[PDB]
RNA sequence: UAAUUGCGAUAACGAACGAGACCUUAACCUACUAAAUAGUGGUGCUAGCAUUUGCUGGUUAUCCACUUCUUAGAGGGACUAUCGGUUUCAAGCCGAUGGAAGUUUGAGGCAAUAACAGGUCUGUGAUGCCCUUAGACGUUCUGGGCCGCACGCGCGCUACACUGACGGAGCCAGCGAGUCUAACCUUGGCCGAGAGGUCUUGGUAAUCUUGUGAAACUCCGUCGUGCUGGGGAUAGAGCAUUGUAAUUAUUGCUCUUCAACGAGGAAUUCCUAGUAAGCGCAAGUCAUCAGCUUGCGUUGAUUACGUCCCUGCCCUUUGUACACACC
């Protein structure tokens, strides 16, 4: 009974924050292609933004579109619990903060070079390369490239 | 009553050994034995443990 | 007490190996032979099986109760809840370990090994069981060890 | 790449390719028109709201129609 | 007139076998109602290790099995006929509890 | 296979040697007999025994054996 | 009165207590109808026994099954001997003996041995090998 | 299997029994070939086929034929195990279990 | 002639009692609830978003009929699944506490389910009674 | 014959070990003894619906009765039984019937002689000799290391997808373990997204954890041949638990990052039925840490019922310039 008589207003890959994000794929997973975010971020903003779940992204026009990427940029003020974003009591703010598609890499390198700076045995693997997290090596991580 | 001679053994190896060789690798310790594997294979036969299959 | 019945059964057995190694260090001159935990609720039995037990009650009871009172405040029971009983152990020819401690015996006087090993096979034989084997085994002549095998009588093994 | 949405020429299409074949199936839809899958099961549900085809079994894995007649 | 329990144990099972019908036979002469004794599962105490004291060989594991048999009985007597039976009924390895409720 | 060892071999040939007479055709009866007139120490070699005793109880009916 | 009768129905772990009495009619597994349980396409497995002899043997019985052990299959393979030995108990201690017989012909005609169980045991696991037959892969190298 | 034999229905009003026997009458490959020592090139040597075997090499063929024709697909595993049937019923030269029947028998009938 | 839930299906009697939920509608859901995994052994949050806490209160309140008494533990036990821990063999971890204890005192404060000694929740006396009407409507929907 | 297992032959006769016998376990017992620490049925009290008897339940001091299922102990049962073939017509073998069971019923335990110059002095207050023995190679304390990574191999675990992933519902085991002068297995209630926390409770245990409500599966739904919602390595941030102490992340949880992998070359391992394989659970080490092992159960195929071609093994004959013995 959900068939859709629409026409024209379907549209291909559009554009939303600095990325390609597919056109006839579904509305969530199109977010996830969205880097910065994945399935479950993505699947809650569009229940919490009344986003119609059921179907592609063609229609799912503009202004539910802008509903979207606002509660992506501001999602403490609408009911998203502090636990849910991907840093939170951060560096030397405190206020819990969600990275997006260039700020996730942009940031990561920061607190790369952050800890770099402050000469932490992390900052030594990390600069040689080597495997940070503490892992055997000996048998392990051939063929870097 | 002498400090520097302890550190804390109250948990882990160390703190148990076996109780007729005072060994801490290969301990048994189901059902209280605390007794290490091959000792253990040279008592059975008087504590009781029989093999049957 | 309060403890699981598994673990007190295995307590138990634990209790009966500590007490055979006790007395085979100790009671070792005079041929022990096995001990027995006669447990009864109020003053348990402890049923020594030895050969010169003369040899445990040799000077008035003196041994016996030092024994007595070592296996009492080395297992922390109450006084009097254990007593040391002696038997003469019958048919004493046809134990092993009684047959091991006099070839030990024979072996730390300096007996040859043949003598002492045919002395033991033959008085087991004319003691009356149906087989006997002894294999003593080590350095015995040269550097390289050598094992002896003295087989009389009738044998099962499996 | 496929079609998901029905642009009404894969509508009318399939309106006049129910008689065309018998076995009616996710599969048999794909094949014989490029739909992706999820629109050929949401037809499969419009048709089956109204029957030019007869369902034959309904398990969720797959579902077996054939013609009304 | 008092309502007790006897419970026994053992690992051999033929002097847990004759403890039991000594107990039964014992209170079958002296009837309280009948009560036959009832047999509880067996409790297989299992310890299984290698046979290897060092660690060379073909990896051969071994299983050592301990067998815990427990009985128990109902006896409603009184105070020197539960006394009579709790003394004179006693073998080497069975051990046996004796509890008023 | 099921070939029978000297132990039953042996033993049913005594058997049939000194209780012919009050030995039957039967497993059953014939097992009965082994039960009462040997001591043995096992059940199922008690069957064996019984099993082969049959068999050469047929074989000595339908004719003289060598052994 | 109430003249039942009680049997049993084993797989490899599954035990099927069946209560067989004297009644309406009506054949029911753990509080609920034989229509309603879950193995799926076994459905008919279970109806195999009702269905073979003929519902009208069973309309005047009252059968309930109490199931214990063993996943879903060994359920409802036991349901099925439950269903078809208190069958065959209840036309021994009641009904005629032909009848009892002709039902063990079709039984033994058709059967997945239904009044006999499987012997088939899970045999024990060996030291060496993950399995009870198969062991561990080894290199030489 | 019920699947299959539904959709064996649905494309042919015949039995589905008597298709699934049909397939397998069509696809025991007759004529198999052995092994033989053969000092050099280790030879092979044609030898005809039990029925029992004929039987088990046929369901074999129809269920590998089936695996391999659905394993990355949108077509089920019932659809592709019926259109094998249906064209190993009629043999048309598409089933692979014809045609590993039809090249077990030509290399057969190259190496006798 | 004699109903009960034993005596209806199980999928569509859940149906029918998650629709008749749904149609009252007094359940009180707690604001999470298009938050949670319903499990730390999920990934995905459930996608049937506007039923499946009734769904849930459905399928607790058919347990709690067809059992004596049970509490979070035995719901969470039940409802947990297979946790995938990457590249590790899967386990069965149990399922969210907080969603089972907000849909069973919700039945309670409907009316269904109450506190039984020896610890425990059991069924309820009006509780029984609606789940067996609808086990009725479910059985006489046939036309 | 599985078997120097037997029939027999016979300068050998009579024996012995081993094999077998034996023991444990898994199967059968509506035959015995029993049993609120296992159940079942009825009776009372009580709840729904139907009401017309009924169906589904609950109930510890409501009793009564029983042991089919559950546990055991004592026994019985299969010995290839019967029959038909085949064999000097003997040992036996094959097929069928009956039977719970007809591959020594299945699986183990134990398991001979002679050896290896196999491993282990790092299990042993088992040890000879040598070394050291007081700024000791004794012992103890602090901090590191045993994890260090250009690489090469060996056990494995996840996978490379629709016979699927996910999301709901359906919903089922068995082997076991658990606290006393200690703080174990934890039910239930409440807080928390989660991990977890807190207040109590039961259990020294067929009673309580625990019907271990396990997972794979079943049904209905989302996805859709896209390295994709497959896959979850590598990373960043945060929240908890254990511990004196977690930094080279102990682990657990949350969000984000989302790599190779498109079924694997030469080669090579294991396996004949409830076996392989899939699936989880318990125990061991354990304060915490399973991708390991030892057991257990769940679902349960295909293909042989042979041969000595490869790899080897046993016996006999034969050849030998080998005897540390074909390396
Ligand atoms: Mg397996
Ligand atoms: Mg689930
Ligand atoms: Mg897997
Ligand atoms: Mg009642
Ligand atoms: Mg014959
Ligand atoms: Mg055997
Ligand atoms: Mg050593
Ligand atoms: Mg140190
Ligand atoms: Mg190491
Ligand atoms: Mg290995
Ligand atoms: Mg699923
Ligand atoms: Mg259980
Ligand atoms: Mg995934
Ligand atoms: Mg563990
Ligand atoms: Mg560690
Ligand atoms: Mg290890
Ligand atoms: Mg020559
Ligand atoms: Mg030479
Ligand atoms: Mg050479
Ligand atoms: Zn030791």
């Amino acid at each position: 009974s959900l068939v859709v008589q629409e026409q024209g207003s379907f549209q291909h890959i559009l554009r939303l924050l600095n990325t390609n994000v597919d056109g006839n794929i579904k509305i969530v997973y199109a977010l996830t292609t969205i880097k910065g975010v994945g399935r479950r971020y993505s699947n809650l903003v569009c229940k919490k933004a009344d986003v119609d779940l059921h179907k592609r992204a063609g229609e799912l026009t503009q202004e539910e579109l802008e509903r979207i990427v606002q509660i992506m940029q501001n999602p403490t003020h609408y009911k998203i619990p502090a636990w849910f974003l991907n840093r939170q009591n951060d560096i030397t703010d405190g206020k819990d903060y969600h990275t997006l598609a260039n700020n996730v890499e942009s940031k990561l390198r920061d607190d790369l070079e952050r800890l770099k700076k402050i000469r932490a045995h992390r900052g030594i693997r990390h600069f040689w390369g080597l495997r940070v997290r503490g892992q055997h090596t000996k048998t392990t991580g051939r063929r870097r490239a | 009553e002498n400090v520097w001679f302890s550190h804390p053994r109250r948990y882990g190896k160390g703190s148990r050994q076996c109780r007729v060789c005072s060994s801490h690798t290969g301990l048994i310790r189901k059902y209280g034995l605390n007794i290490c594997r091959q000792c253990f294979r040279e008592k059975a036969n008087d504590i009781g443990f029989n093999k049957f299959r | 007490a309060l403890i699981s019945k598994k673990r007190k059964l295995v307590a138990d057995g634990v209790f009966y190996a500590e007490l055979n190694e006790f007395f085979t260090r100790e009671l070792a001159e005079e041929g022990y032979s096995g001990v027995e935990v006669r447990v009864t609720p109020t003053k348990t039995e402890v049923i020594i099986r030895a050969t010169r037990t003369q040899d445990v009650l040799g000077e008035n009871g003196r041994r016996i109760n030092e024994l007595t009172l070592l296996v009492q405040k080395r297992f922390k029971y109450a006084p009097g809840t254990i007593v040391l009983y002696a038997e003469r152990v019958q048919d004493r020819g046809l134990s092993a370990v009684a047959q091991a401690e006099s070839m030990k015996f024979k072996l730390l006087n300096g007996l040859a090994i043949r003598r002492a090993a045919y002395g033991v096979v033959r008085y087991v034989m004319e003691s009356g069981a149906k087989g006997c084997e002894v294999v003593v085994s080590g350095k015995l002549r040269a550097a390289r060890a050598k094992a002896m095998k003295f087989a009389d009588g009738f044998l099962i093994h499996s | 790449q496929h079609a998901v949405i029905l642009d009404q020429e894969k509508y009318d299409r399939i309106l006049k390719e129910v008689p065309t074949y018998r076995y009616v199936s996710v599969s048999v839809l794909v094949d014989r028109l490029k739909i992706g899958g999820s629109l050929a099961r949401i037809a499969l549900r419009h048709l089956e709201k109204e029957g030019i085809i007869k369902p034959i079994s309904k398990h969720s894995k797959q579902a077996i129609y054939t013609r009304a007649t | 007139i008092i309502k007790i329990r006897i419970t026994l144990t053992s690992t051999k099972v033929k002097q847990l076998e004759n403890v039991s019908s000594n107990i039964v036979k014992n209170a079958e002469q002296h009837n309280l109602v009948k009560k036959g004794p009832v047999r509880l599962p067996t409790k297989v105490l299992k310890i299984s290790t290698r046979k290897t004291p060092n660690g060379e060989g073909s990896k051969t594991w071994e299983t050592y099995e301990m067998r815990i048999h427990k009985r128990y009985i109902d006896l409603e007597a009184p105070v020197q006929i539960v006394k009579r039976i709790t003394q004179i009924t006693i073998e080497p390895g069975v051990d046996v509890e004796v509890v008023v409720a | 296979g099921r070939v029978r060892t000297k132990t039953v071999k042996r033993a049913s040939k005594a058997l049939i040697e000194r209780y012919y007479p009050k030995l039957t055709l039967d497993f059953q009866t014939n097992k009965r007999l082994c039960d009462e007139i040997a001591t043995i120490q096992s059940k199922r070699l008690r069957n064996k025994i019984a099993g082969y005793t049959t068999h050469l109880m047929k074989r000595i009916q339908k004719g003289p054996v060598r052994g | 009165a109430v003249p039942s009768v009680q049997t049993f129905g084993k797989k490899k772990s599954a035990t099927a207590v069946a209560h067989v009495k004297a009644g309406k009619g009506l054949i029911k597994v753990n509080g609920s109808p034989i229509t309603l349980v879950e193995p799926e396409i076994l459905r008919f497995k279970v109806y195999e026994p009702l269905l073979l002899v003929g519902l009208d043997k069973f309309s005047n019985i009252d059968i309930r099954v109490r199931v214990t052990g063993g996943g879903h299959v060994s359920q409802v393979y036991a349901i099925r001997q439950a269903i078809a030995k208190g069958l065959v108990a209840y036309h021994q201690k009641y009904v005629d003996e032909q009848s009892k017989n002709e039902l063990k012909k079709a039984f033994t005609s058709y059967d997945r041995t239904l009044l006999i169980a499987d012997s088939r045991r899970p045999e024990p696991k060996k030291f060496g090998g993950k399995g009870a037959r198969s062991r561990f892969q080894k290199s030489y190298r | 299997i019920k699947h299959t034999l539904d959709i064996i229905n649905v494309l042919t009003d015949q039995n589905p029994i008597q298709v699934v026997v049909d397939a397998i009458t069509n696809t025991g490959p007759r004529e198999d070939t052995t092994r033989v020592g053969g000092g050099g090139a280790a030879r092979r040597q044609a030898v005809d086929v039990s029925p029992l075997r004929r039987v088990n090499q046929a369901i074999a063929l129809l269920t590998i034929g089936a695996r391999e024709a659905a394993f990355r697909n949108i077509k089920t595993i019932a659809e592709t195990l019926a259109e094998e049937l249906i064209n190993a019923a009629k043999g048309s030269s598409t089933s692979y279990a014809i045609k590993k029947k039809d090249e077990l028998e030509r290399v057969a009938k190259s190496n006798r | 002639p004699g109903v009960s839930v034993r005596d209806v299906a199980a999928q569509d009697f859940i149906n029918a009692y998650a629709s008749f939920l749904q149609r009252q509608g007094k359940l009180e859901v707690p604001g999470y609830v298009d938050i949670v995994k319903t499990s730390s052994g999920n990934e995905m949050p459930p996608q049937d978003a506007e039923g499946w806490f009734y769904k849930r209160a459905a399928s607790v309140a058919r347990h709690i009929y067809m059992r004596k008494q049970v509490g979070v533990g035995k719901l969470n036990k039940l409802y947990g699944g297979a946790k995938s821990r990457g590249v590790r063999p899967y386990k069965h971890i149990d399922a969210s506490g907080s969603i089972n204890r907000k849909v069973l005192q919700a039945l309670e404060k409907i009316g269904i389910v109450e506190i039984s000694p020896k610890g425990g929740r059991r069924i309820s006396e009006n509780g029984q009674r609606d789940l067996d009407r609808i086990a009725a409507q479910t059985l006489e929907e046939d036309e």
